[PDB]
RNA sequence: AGGAUAAGUGCAUUAUGUUUAUGUGGUGAUUUGCCCUUCUGUAGCCA
RNA sequence: CGGCCCCCUGGACGAAGACUGACGCUCAGGUGCGAAAGCGUGGGGAGCAAACAGGAUUAGAUACCCUGGUAGUCCACGCCGUAAACGAUGUCGACUUGGAGGUUGUGCCCUUGAGGCGUGGCUUCCGGAGCUAACGCGUUAAGUCGACCGCCUGGGGAGUAC
């Protein structure tokens, strides 16, 4: 049926998770590894819009500390 | 008459697919791809198919050889059922690169087999050692997959028989050179350019090859039956 | 922008022959239509037609001697700034006249051996190949 | 007007000072005509990493809408302030005043692993818990 | 890029009565206000370059656009040089 | 260097292929070298080139057997 | 108070190869091919 | 041109309502403007380093290779804008089968591959016509042409001299 706009599995086979937001520390966590830092892009197959604009709202989430910004830090 | 339309459409709901790549100078008979699978234009192909087979039947006439090349090695099967007999000769075991150009050397290397297998069975070459005789053996059966379909075969053939051209492409390059009028069913990624009838098909699915190949072969095959009788008595006017 | 559109007019026939096209349609021009009415009468392109009441659009048919192209090329000769005029007497010579020249004349546009037979000069507008 | 996603993290013990001094930077923002959005308190959080120190911080996300010439006077005021610790800003682009990705987590604080406690009294005084000095 | 209320201004005090956007007067109207807010930035900033590009650009059809109105009606120019006191 | 992403079950030896999925890469990698600006861009963004071979492993399996060599 | 949890395919000294001084010049396998190859070889050639 | 954010501001991509109507192309002269270091003074110096010392190397070792180590690198204004100033295309413009990627306005999808279709987008791979000596280009040309400017006429010596 008609307009059912992003039931599940749909739009992707990698979900688009945040596009610009950083406030929440669970969806930004969906692509950070235990060792606190970025899975690359052509591994996730994540779509290109909300990566680009994720290399913005990750240094601005690391600089408010939702994340840990270096090794050091457990 | 249009069974000819219903055969083509039974065979190709397969769509092909062949990724999203495709070849541009087939567009024509290509619909837009749904969901990075390509999608192929069915409706204008169904001409096509009947044009081809009407032009087969005034060829049995005119032709003593059909040579079927484009073979693979899952219509191989289908391309012995496609022959019938030895006013139709075929490949199934792969074309080997200049066949016709350089029939020439294959009739000699045929010369070779006829021979080697008459000195085989009638146990002639097996002494000494068995280097000697196994060298000989092996080749023997290189030789016998490979051209026991086409063995006969004393001059260039009246038509050329495509069923995919993928990796068979030359067999129709020489052919074109040699003046031979050419029948092709061309691929998704083949180009439908420079031959005499092509039918716009696609290269996967075995159910759909196997339906192309059932339909040529009647056409020039029962007007060919009429032809040879017709001949005859064509023949007996001059002698009388 | 638009410095030449005859020339824009010859590039788009020669792709539409090169390419093996069938048609080739247009913007409009009183000079493109009269360059294309001795084109059109020598056989040099097959036929056209002028439609568009806001703007004037020429739609044209290709030359062939079979259904694919025996013509190569077609290149204007007078063009901006470099202007070539002939005289009665020097009116061109193109493929030993199997060729045309469309020459325009003070009496209008026509062929080399139109502006001959009346004794006319002019402007040599573009050769056949 | 062009619209500022400000978030922003204060110094637990130095909590009792931004409840005086949001009052005046709200009426910098509705003088001007802009709106406050939504004014989310997210209760008192454990930074990952210290930032000017102590492993603990109260965190405030205001989500203002003002023009472009008095939130330039306002940043530069509360980034030398002393009780503010960091705060991040995100840029006008294809940005939300609805719909928080945090939506649900900000209810959790709120409703049962917040504090309890006087400095996180005082971050909802300065959070959607305003109280405020009069004018 | 303008002001709303500095676009409507120019908008009722030029081009024609139709109070468009489109006709040369309100057009070199509308560079003119980005040309002047520019210079006030360009008494400092002197490095700035690539925004400069945008400088010499409504300045280059500033000048085309007023020899165009020149070419057309001498009314609508001197009026238009006059009620836009521009140059110095 | 025992890398960071924690194993299962801690030990003694860590299980350092288990752990690295992206680290090292463009931070650590380029050691006792000159370092420079911009060039990254040119000298390690190699992701392009990369994903032609990823195509070409996956495609030869099935043309290997369709030509016959196989 | 972690809304960050052994995961996100998590894979290759994490490509980048990791020590060792120099040494002159030229040299080989056959036409005179004749500047020429064809309007009865043929529906003469040709558009 | 690469941390992230705000102020000032350029340039590009989409879409509706709507407007002026060749106001166009190219450009001798021209003013304006830097990858990098060079460069005048102020501010700044953590690290690395030309030089400089010494080791190591060895037909001998200024190159090779290492250690110490300064100006330099960093910011602000200012001075001639230098080179490898590029798709190993002068500029822009008009025309030429397309498909798909990278990735983006936006209508629609089971909103079922960084996905599809509808209709625009740059940017790019692939290959058909044409073009090249060859690589290569291919609809953004190095095709089909169009205008105008810059500039070449064997090497060395000299990109200097004048």
């Amino acid at each position: 049926a008609r307009y059912f706009r992003r039931r599940k599995f749909c739009r992707f086979t990698a979900e688009g998770v945040q596009e610009i937001d950083y406030k929440d520390i669970a969806t930004l966590k969906n692509y950070i590894t235990e060792s606190g830092k970025i899975v690359p892009s052509r591994i996730t197959g994540t779509r290109a819009k909300y990566q680009r604009q994720l290399a913005r709202a990750i240094k601005r989430a690391r600089y408010l500390s939702l994340l840990p910004y270096t090794d050091r830090h457990q | 008459a249009t069974v000819s339309m219903r055969d083509m459409l039974k065979a190709g709901v397969h769509f092909g697919h062949q990724t999203r790549y495709w070849n541009p100078k087939m567009k024509p008979f290509i619909f837009g791809a749904r969901n990075k699978v390509h999608i192929i234009n069915l409706e204008k192909t169904v001409p096509m198919f009947n044009e081809a087979l009407a032009e087969l039947n005034k060829i049995a006439s005119r032709k003593g050889k059909i040579l079927f090349v484009g073979t693979k090695r899952a219509a191989s099967e289908a391309v012995k059922d496609a022959a019938l007999s030895c006013d139709q000769f075929f490949v199934n075991h792969r074309w080997l690169g200049g066949m016709l150009t350089n029939w020439k050397t294959v009739r000699q290397s045929i010369k070779r087999l006829k021979d080697l297998e008459t000195q085989s069975q009638d146990g002639t070459f097996d002494k000494l050692t068995k280097k000697e005789a196994l060298m000989r053996t092996r080749e023997l059966e290189k030789l016998e997959n490979s051209l026991g379909g086409i063995k006969d075969m004393g001059g260039l053939p009246d038509a050329l028989f495509v069923i995919d051209a993928d990796h068979e492409h030359i067999a129709i390059k020489e052919a074109n050179n040699l003046g031979i009028p050419v029948f092709a069913i061309v691929d998704t990624n083949s180009d439908p350019d420079g031959v005499d009838f092509v039918i716009p098909g696609n290269d996967d699915a075995i159910r759909a090859v196997t339906l192309y190949l059932g339909a040529v072969a009647a056409t020039v095959r029962e007007g060919r039956s009429q032809d040879l009788a017709s001949q005859a008595e064509e023949s007996f006017v001059e002698a009388e | 922008s638009m410095q030449d559109p005859i020339a824009d007019m010859l590039t788009r026939i020669r792709n539409g022959q090169a390419a093996n096209k069938a048609a080739v349609t247009m913007p409009s021009s009183k000079l493109k239509v009269a360059i294309a009415n001795v084109l059109k009468e020598e056989g040099f392109i097959e036929d056209f037609k002028v439609e568009g009441d806001t703007k004037p659009e020429l739609e044209l048919t290709l030359k062939y001697f079979q259904g694919k192209a025996v013509v190569e090329s077609i290149q204007r000769v007078s063009r901006p700034g470099l202007r070539i005029y002939k005289r009665k007497d020097e009116l061109p010579k193109v493929m030993a006249g199997l060729g045309i020249a469309v020459v325009s004349t003070s009496k209008g546009v026509m062929t080399d051996r139109a502006a001959r037979q009346a004794g006319l000069g002019g402007e040599i507008i573009c050769y056949v190949a | 007007m062009r619209h500022y996603e400000i978030v922003f993290m204060v110094h637990p013990d130095q909590s009792e000072q931004v409840p005086g001094m949001i009052e005046r930077y709200t009426a910098a923002i509705t003088g001007a005509e802009g709106k406050i959005h939504r004014l989310e308190d997210w209760g008192r959080r454990q930074l990952a990493y210290p930032i000017n120190k102590l492993h603990k911080a109260h965190y405030v996300l205001m989500n203002v809408e003002a023009p472009q010439e008095v939130i330039d006077e306002l940043e530069t005021t509360f980034r030398f302030n002393d009780a503010v610790i960091r705060s991040m800003v995100m840029r006008t682009k294809h940005a939300v005043t609805e719909a928080s990705p945090m939506v649900k987590a900000k209810d959790e604080r709120r409703e049962r692993r917040d504090d309890f406690a006087n400095e996180t009294a005082d971050d909802a005084e300065a959070g959607d818990s305003e109280e405020e000095e009069e004018e | 890029s303008l002001s709303t209320e500095a676009t409507a201004k120019i908008v009722s005090e030029f081009g024609r009565d139709a109070n468009d956007t489109g006709s040369t007067e309100v057009q070199v109207a509308l560079l003119t206000a980005q040309i002047n807010h520019l210079q006030g930035h360009f008494a400092e900033h002197k490095k700035d370059h690539h925004s400069r590009r945008g400088l010499l650009r409504m300045v280059s059809q500033r000048r085309k656009l007023l020899d165009y109105l020149k070419r057309k009606d001498v009314a609508r120019y001197t009026r238009l040089i006059e009620r836009l006191g521009l140059r110095r | 260097p025992v890398i960071k992403v924690r194993e299962n079950e801690p030990f003694d030896v860590a299980l350092r292929r288990f752990k690295r999925s992206c680290e090292k890469a463009g931070v650590l990698a380029e050691v006792r070298r000159r370092e420079f600006y911009e060039k990254p861009t040119t000298e390690r963004k190699r992701a392009k080139a990369s994903a032609v071979k990823r195509h070409a492993k996956k495609l030869a399996r099935e043309n290997a057997r369709r030509t016959r060599l196989y």
